[PDB]
């Protein structure tokens, strides 16, 4: 139903003719996107499995749909580059995309830890040949190298960690099944089983300390815009921590404690650093560290209310940064420099990419009720339950949140251009269409956000 | 920063050696105006131009990195206790709010009677 | 010397030789794409999609929860004297020590 | 029945632009003319619910799009018509109704004529939302948006500079003010399950912890106060409709119209009562001096809002709900005149904003100059220019109470001190020889005009009949001192004007008397462009660039994976460059490797 | 009569006909959803008789797509 | 209807005796919007209701009970848990929305009195009372996420308190 | 240079007078005041004496320095709008015009392609007499002026021509 209209992606761009291809690859997709919410919002009151597990069902994944959703815009912004170079290095890098959309789904909907272990890492592989190469300032291995061996530094703990449970207690398998677990007794050879199965997720989910893997690969665009959305993808795509958290290690959580005070500064000096950065790029690359961070508080807690703030964030910011790197590739496109000071000019040369200019900007704060507020004041209200000195912290970091999104503008709201010449046509219909496709799908979440947010809801 | 007096127009004088210090300013001023003046005023160029000095300016924050650092001394221990510092500086606030919080749950209840949530 | 490393041509679409479009070279294949079936999954996706999201097909015992507790506080509002919760899915228990 | 149908039809009619705004049909020319007739009808919509409620009634609906169910708790976009929220919204309407044909005048011939109204409505429907709000998660919608839509229109003129400082900080300090209003939510549901204000009034619970950091915290933030008030005259940089709505039914409302829902848990707890009291003193006369030494047009209307503030602070230290919307009503009517009559000043004599430049008589603009005098001695305790129905109510109520002593001596000298800045805008501008801004100068009166300024005056001298009549009081504060109390607040405004006419004719009629350099002022700004517009943006930046990205981010939070680098290269060379070929080195450590295993380690 | 400035203006207002064109295409079944409560009956709350548990919809209120 | 309790009747009756004027402004706008608009929106809603006709009954509710309870089967085995996880699983999910209804008689109180506040009512008051404290140490909300089977061990942990203090007594 | 210093400061202290002084008629006292006081050290030209005054100018003028000045409109710099009520279209997006629209009004369109081709021959021109120049460097302080009365067009000919309209 899901898996195998998506593989016969692949013989579908490399036998059609030199002249179609992109029409074929972005059409196709709509529509297997489209029966992906047919079929997968149907659920009773625990969530029952789909078939035999090779592919299972969703119980509190809403975040599949996500990867629909980009399945197509993987490809829209990605049509300025590329058309230069050969027909050939065209359908090789709509094939890797459709690779990666490949093991994305299988990731999300297979309800297992032994065999979501090769599909967690097997996502790296198509990403890592996406970024080496099509990069157009250098040190594409200074951020090709640093995007495995920090992710596979911290993954590859997880063989001696899930292997060691399923030896012991019954089988790890289904999740279904795995009512066996018992809680662990807190000992210190029982401290580094907590800390494999965590650095794991603490490596694709920033925090202030090895943190460094995102910005790296953010600066360093990969192809255009299109590919740092699957960047996004990949901070969301360690989902896992919601599945072992509340299954593997329930009585643990003594040892989370010195892990969400990491995290916690990771959210005032992440986003002060994202004040005086150059790189247009960058100022979402570090928006995106303390954003992210907000779930992996709410993990922690362990509360029934920080759930349904931590699935609501992971599409929520899933919609919204991807968002803003297609408005930093629309100003890479005409400007052909990442600098945030050079490229300055709204409204008076781009009229109507302005208002999504706004639309995208403001949504990282707590605008009326579309998904951010659904997502980031549902945490700080389960934080007061956790400790009341929080929200002293938690409060500071609602000021800089407008800091992201309106020094974004404000640098760019100025009419002077005067060394710029170039950027003649504001924007193509795909251009706009690409902006359109990522804040009326939230808008529409404003009116029903119970398929944004659903752990027991 | 701010001194006793503002620095706008205090302590200036003619002499000699100041006359030739604004004509040392001037000669790289006109130098790097007229390469933008033949860049500007052509309608065959159509793009943005490069600049090298503004190129620099954003090359030292994205790289000069690792080159830099080499002299430690003590300047760069004073600067990670104020970033691993501060780390353990609330690991003595929210465990004292914490033992506050658990002695109360089992031993004189402060818990409100409406109270469901989380 | 570079000798052959010089090759880097700025190139844009804009308006010349394109008129108005946003695929890159021929008319004909820009109209069928760009504004037909980019156009397609706006229609499909995104307004015959808005029908389902969570409205209609209950979506986790949204609808079904209300009734059923309508029904339950009546009945046991009539008959016992503790409301909905008092020992729940507890009835004799082996001990505890 | 009629009650739950007629107060939707106002929030629909404020929609239907913005339901056209998208394509639907075209309005070339129309659409400003549009926003007009529709607010019209919106306000003969709002005007009978409120008729009803001085005969008898009270309804609150709910329209079942309850989008959460998350964890025993239900959220309809719910919609309260009592008292506070009732009385509100014609008066909020009937403000509007006269800026928006103000704007046909204000801002003409613009190609960003029609985008200037649509950010206008989302103005005006955010705060009718933050109005009939009974849900706390229904507030944030209102008390975000009114502050997220002030971007758009203090920053409206596209400057390259300047002119963005202004809307930067109008949300900067609003977000700092922010950090009280979400510790208010979050207590709110910890505590209480039912998360909606129809809570507070059953099993109320007695802590300080809830309106102290909370909603005293989110009243400074919004609505002026004395923690964060640097946004008030940057505000003035954009169009002078905007700064209008802004400083009297508007974003001027949103800090004291939390605070006066939340009226049983201020009368329970005696700790709220002092500390609102005490910052409350420091908000009348501090905001006040500014208003003298400022040579502003707009400028001087901006920080009076702050000095009226400070009495809009003092009724709900009281415990006072019921006198506590009525001065803000009366408020709505005062500054809708004031802000744009002055306005019409700036936009005849060419592009002036000064006062000392400005020179426009009473016998040179007839229709202008008569709302101004009316205006400012409204403003003062006047028996019967609106000003005794709103104002001297307060400190008449103040006086019998066991509030502290400081914070009462110090609103007296502020009720005084509101005739100074007052007359600062007749006898210094309008009053005597004309300046002469420019040499000819055209300024006539228009059309727009008369239907605007004439109809506001109907609001400006009718309030004090209308308002305080209809609605039903509780506790008569009348009784003690007739010298003493009730006698005091109108002899302050009587020898404040006397005071202020002997200091500005020494200066102003002297010839020769050469001002003095050598002053003790702490009064041309305040000193607040010098902490919070010089060091407290300073401070955030030094510690995000001397250290953070300088030493943390990019060097010692790097330096766990480069550490295995360098050590790891080292390691490297100690293998491949090491035994520069040779059999003969190899075999000779093969003699090591046999004595390891039979010596060093224990096996056979 | 003057020049005035200029903007691009023909892109701009082009894709918002673009995009309403196929809302309005698509605005056809939202106008059949009106008329599918109007000509069609809903739902009413009946007790369910030892019959039939399901057929066609199992339990399903309100609308008549959802069923 | 029937579940919800609120107020039994309103009396709201108008005299009108003091001053002879317009006779009222309310009255009189009140008996002329009644058959402007009001009145054909009650014809139209009449002529829907009857252009159906044919109703489906439908079986709406559904039954499932008991299908024993998670304290009576013990030992890690799919076969016995998955029935009683379930059953658990729908006791609270109804439970939130149990709340739900007794919270709701309590927002009912409050606007029906509106002055009285909490002078009054008093039955609404105790309910709520009863109930959320029933629900805070029954049904979690202090025991983590929603578990079958952590909530045996939250039941336990009350009854080892009622065992430990009657006994000393 | 020395005459520029002394009629900077003393342009300054005419318009930081009237942030003081109220009336007009005030104003003109006041300025009599000040004609007199520098006149008394411009009858004779002194290298030590006259320094020495132009340091002695700064104070007094700065213990009454900030009484919130005058810079009436649209001034560099100051208060009320700066760069406001001017948002202003560049003449780059001109030509970027598309097709059908730039059909309408045809003679805006005509008369600036005539001056685009006009521009873009003298540019050749241009560049020739530009570095004809006696400097062999770059340039010198400011730009020079043009020799030639038949080709025209002195050096730049986008600076003047196309700048905004309010």
């Amino acid at each position: 139903k899901y898996i195998i209209p998506t593989i016969m992606l692949m013989p579908l761009t490399w036998l059609s003719k030199n002249n179609m291809i992109w029409v074929n690859s972005t059409a196709h997709s709509l529509l297997i996107s489209f029966t992906s919410l047919l079929l997968m919002n149907q659920f009773g009151d625990n969530s029952l499995n789909f078939s035999l597990l090779f592919f299972s069902d969703s119980l509190s994944t809403p975040l599949l749909i996500l990867t629909m959703w980009l399945l197509p815009l993987m490809l829209m912004a990605s049509q300025h580059h590329l058309s230069k170079e050969n027909l050939t290095r065209k359908k090789l890098f709509i094939t890797m995309l459709i690779s990666l959309q490949l093991f994305l789904i299988m990731t999300f909907t297979a309800m297992e830890l032994i065999l979501f272990y090769i599909l967690f890492e097997a996502t790296l592989v198509p990403t890592l040949i996406i970024i080496t190469r099509w990069g157009n300032q250098t040190e594409r291995l200074n951020a090709g190298l640093y995007f495995l061996f920090y992710t596979l530094a911290g993954s590859l703990p997880l063989l001696v960690a899930l292997i060691y449970i399923q030896n012991t207690v019954g089988s790890l398998n289904f999740l279904m099944l795995q009512y066996w677990v018992q809680p662990v007794h807190n000992s210190w050879s029982n401290v580094f089983m907590w800390l494999a199965c965590m650095m794991a997720f603490m490596v694709k989910m920033p925090l202030y300390g090895l943190h460094l893997w995102l910005p790296k690969a953010h600066v360093e665009a990969p192809i255009a815009g299109s590919m740092v959305l699957a960047a996004v993808l990949l901070k969301l795509g360690g989902y896992g921590m919601l599945r072992i958290t509340l299954i593997l290690n329930p009585m643990t959580d003594f040892m989370a404690y010195p892990f969400i005070m990491l995290s916690l500064w990771g959210m005032i000096m992440t986003s002060s650093i994202c004040l005086r950065q150059t790189d247009l790029k960058s100022l979402i690359a570090y928006s995106s560290v303390s954003h992210m961070a907000l779930v992996i508080v709410a993990i922690l807690i362990q509360t029934p209310w920080s759930y349904m703030g931590a699935t609501a964030l992971m599409i929520a910011h899933g919609l919204t940064s991807s968002m803003l790197f297609c408005l930093a590739n629309s100003n890479y496109e005409r400007i052909h420099s990442r600098t945030m000071i050079l490229a300055r000019g709204l409204q008076t040369l781009l009229p109507l990419m302005a208002t999504w200019w706004l639309l995208a900007s403001l949504t990282n704060l707590a605008l009326p009720p579309t998904i951010n507020l659904i997502g980031e004041l549902f945490v700080v209200m389960s934080t007061f339950s956790w400790s009341n000195i929080t929200i002293i912290l938690m409060g500071v970091n609602m000021v800089i949140t407008a800091l992201y999104s309106l020094y974004m503008l404000i640098m760019t709201q100025r009419g002077k251009y005067t060394y710029h010449i170039n950027n003649i046509s504001p924007s193509f219909t795909r251009e706009n269409a690409l902006m359109s496709l990522h804040i009326l799908p939230l808008l529409l979440l404003t009116l029903n956000p119970k398929i944004i947010l659903g752990p027991l809801y | 920063x701010x001194x006793x007096x503002x620095x706008x127009x205090x302590x200036x004088x003619x002499x000699x050696x100041x006359x030739x210090x604004q004509a040392e300013r001037l000669a790289i001023r006109s130098r790097l105006k007229r390469e933008y003046q033949l860049q500007y005023y052509d309608p065959s160029r159509r793009g943005v131009i490069e600049d090298p000095a503004l190129v620099r300016w954003t090359y030292a924050r994205s790289a000069n990195i690792y080159p830099n650092f080499r002299p430690n001394t003590k300047t760069s221990l004073l600067g990670a206790l104020f970033g691993i510092g501060p780390l353990v500086f609330w690991y003595y606030v929210f465990k004292t709010d914490r033992d506050r919080k658990e002695k109360l749950i089992q031993e004189g209840k402060l818990d409100r009677t409406f109270n469901i949530s989380y | 010397r570079w000798q052959e490393d010089p090759e880097p041509e700025d190139e844009n679409l804009y308006e010349k030789n394109p008129d108005s479009h946003g695929y890159d070279k021929d008319p004909a294949v820009d109209i069928w794409n760009m504004r037909v079936v980019f156009f397609f999954g706006f229609s499909i996706v995104l307004v015959l999609g808005s029908t389902f999201v969570a409205y209609l097909p209950d979506y986790r015992m949204q609808e079904w929860a209300r009734r059923e507790a309508e029904r339950l506080v009546k009945y046991r509002e009539a008959h016992g004297l503790p409301i909905m919760e008092s020992n729940c899915f507890d009835p004799s228990k082996i001990q505890l020590p | 029945n009629m009650f739950s149908s007629l107060s939707l039809v106002t929030l629909l009619l404020l929609t239907m632009p913005i339901m056209m705004m998208s394509f639907n049909t075209y309005k070339p020319s129309n659409y400003p003319l549009y926003v007009k007739t529709a607010i019209s009808y919106a306000f003969i919509t709002s005007m009978i619910p409120t008729m009803m409620f001085i005969h008898s009634g009270q309804e609150l609906i709910i329209s079942n799009w309850h989008w959460l169910t998350i964890q025993t708790l239900k959220l309809s976009l719910s919609f309260k018509m009592d008292y506070f929220s009732m009385m509100f919204i014609p008066v909020a309407l009937f403000v509007t109704w006269s800026i928006m044909e103000f704007s046909m005048w204000y801002m003409y011939s613009d190609p960003n004529i029609n985008k200037f109204f649509k950010y206008l409505l989302l103005f005006l429907i955010t705060m009718l939302i933050l109005v009939t709000a009974n849900n706390l998660f229904q507030l944030f919608i209102g008390w975000e948006g009114v502050g997220i839509m002030s971007f758009l229109l203090i920053g409206w003129w596209y400057g390259r500079a300047d002119a963005n400082t202004a809307a930067l900080q109008a949300i900067l300090y609003n977000r700092i003010g922010d950090i009280g209003f979400i510790l208010a939510m979050a207590w709110f549901l910890t505590n209480l399950n039912t998360w909606d204000l129809q809570q507070i009034f059953m099993l109320n619970p007695s802590d300080s912890n809830m309106p102290l950091i909370g909603l005293a915290l989110a009243a400074t933030g919004k609505s002026a106060q004395f923690g964060l008030h640097p946004w008030l005259p940057s505000a003035m940089e954009g169009p002078t409709p905007v700064s209008a709505l802004l400083h009297s039914s508007t974003m001027v409302v949103a800090g004291i119209f939390l605070l006066i829902r939340f009226y049983p848990l201020t009368e329970n707890n005696k700790y709220i009562q002092s500390i609102t009291l005490c910052l409350g003193a420091i908000t009348t006369l501090f905001t006040a001096m500014c208003a003298l030494t400022q040579n502003d047009i707009k400028k001087i209307i901006a920080f009076s809002t702050s000095s009226q503030l400070g009495l809009m602070m003092v009724t709900i230290g009281i415990n006072q709900p019921y006198l506590a919307f009525l001065h803000i009503c009366t408020h709505a009517f005062f500054k809708a005149m004031l802000f744009m009559c002055s306005g019409s000043i700036i936009h005849s004599l060419n592009d002036e904003q000064d006062i000392r430049k400005m020179g426009g008589l009473f016998k040179a603009m007839p229709f202008t100059t008569t709302a101004l005098i009316v205006g400012s001695l409204a403003l003062t305790g006047m028996p019967f220019l609106t000003g005794f129905y709103s104002k001297d109510l307060i400190i008449e109520a103040a006086n019998t109470s066991y509030t502290n002593a400081w914070a009462l001596l110090m609103t007296l000298i502020a009720t005084s001190f509101t005739a100074i800045y007052s007359t600062r805008i007749i006898f210094f501008a309008l009053l005597g020889q004309p300046r002469f801004p420019t040499l000819v100068n055209i300024n006539e009166n228009n059309p727009l005009l008369i239907n605007s300024i004439k109809r506001l005056l109907i609001g400006s001298l009718f309030a004090g009949y209308i308002i305080s009549n209809n609605i039903p009081p509780t506790t008569i504060p009348q009784m003690t001192m007739p010298y003493y109390l009730k006698t005091t607040a109108l002899i302050v405004t009587i020898l404040g004007f006397i005071l202020a006419l002997e200091i500005s004719n020494m200066t102003k009629n002297l010839k020769y008397h050469y001002p003095s350099n050598a002053f003790k002022f702490s009064t041309l700004l305040g000193y607040f462009p010098t902490i919070m517009h010089r060091l407290a943006p300073y401070m955030n930046l030094s510690m995000s660039q001397k250290s953070a990205s300088s030493l943390l981010d990019l060097i010692w939070l790097e330096a766990i994976l480069p550490k295995t680098i360098s050590l790891a290269q080292m390691k490297a060379s100690t293998l491949v460059t090491n035994q520069k070929g040779l059999i003969k080195l190899y075999f000779l450590s093969f003699l090591i490797t046999i004595l390891i295993s039979m010596i060093l380690f224990n096996f056979h | 009569r003057l020049f005035i400035i200029k903007p691009s203006g023909f892109y701009d207002k082009r894709f918002l006909k673009l995009l309403r064109f196929y809302i309005l295409l698509t605005g056809i079944p939202v106008a059949i959803g009106i008329t599918l409560i109007n000509v069609x009956x809903x739902x009413x709350x009946x007790x369910x008789x030892x019959x039939x548990x399901x057929x066609x919809x199992x339990x399903x209120x309100x609308x008549x797509x959802x069923x | 209807x029937x579940x919800x309790x609120x107020x039994x009747x309103x009396x709201x009756x108008x005299x009108x005796x003091x001053x002879x004027x317009x006779x009222x402004x309310x009255x009189x706008x009140x008996x002329x919007x009644x058959x402007x608009x009001x009145x054909x929106x009650x014809x139209x809603x009449x002529x829907x209701x009857x252009x159906x006709x044919x109703x489906x009954x439908x079986x709406x509710x559904x039954x499932x009970x008991x299908x024993x309870x998670x304290x009576x089967c013990q030992e890690k085995d799919v076969l016995c848990m998955f029935e009683a996880e379930m059953q658990w699983r729908r006791d609270y999910k109804v439970d939130q929305e149990i709340v739900n209804i007794i919270q709701e008689r309590l927002k009912a109180c409050q606007q029906r009195e509106g002055e009285s506040h909490r002078q009054n009512c008093a039955k609404e008051l105790e309910q709520f009372t009863q109930v959320v404290k029933a629900y805070q140490d029954r049904y979690x909300x202090x025991x983590x996420x929603x578990x079958x089977x952590x909530x045996x061990x939250x039941x336990x942990x009350x009854x080892x308190x009622x065992x430990x203090x009657x006994x000393x007594x | 240079t020395h005459q520029q210093k002394v009629l900077r400061l003393y342009k300054r202290a005419l318009r930081h007078l009237e942030s003081w002084c109220i009336h007009r008629d005030k104003y003109r006292y006041f300025a009599c005041l000040l004609r007199a006081r520098f006149d008394e050290h411009k009858n004779e030209k002194d290298m030590v004496k006259a320094t020495q005054l132009l340091r002695e100018a700064e104070e007094e003028f700065w213990h009454g320095q900030h009484p919130q000045p005058y810079i009436f409109p649209e001034s560099p710099g100051g208060t009320s709008y700066e760069r406001y009520e001017c948002y202003k279209v560049p003449e780059w997006c001109l030509d970027d015009w598309h097709p059908s629209e730039k059909a309408m009004y045809p003679d805006y369109f005509a008369k600036r392609e005539q001056w685009k081709k006009l521009r873009r021959e003298s540019w050749e021109r241009e560049v020739x007499x530009x570095x004809x120049x006696x400097x062999x460097x770059x340039x010198x302080x400011x730009x020079x002026x043009x020799x030639x009365x038949x080709x025209x067009x002195x050096x730049x000919x986008x600076x003047x021509x196309x700048x905004x309209x309010x």
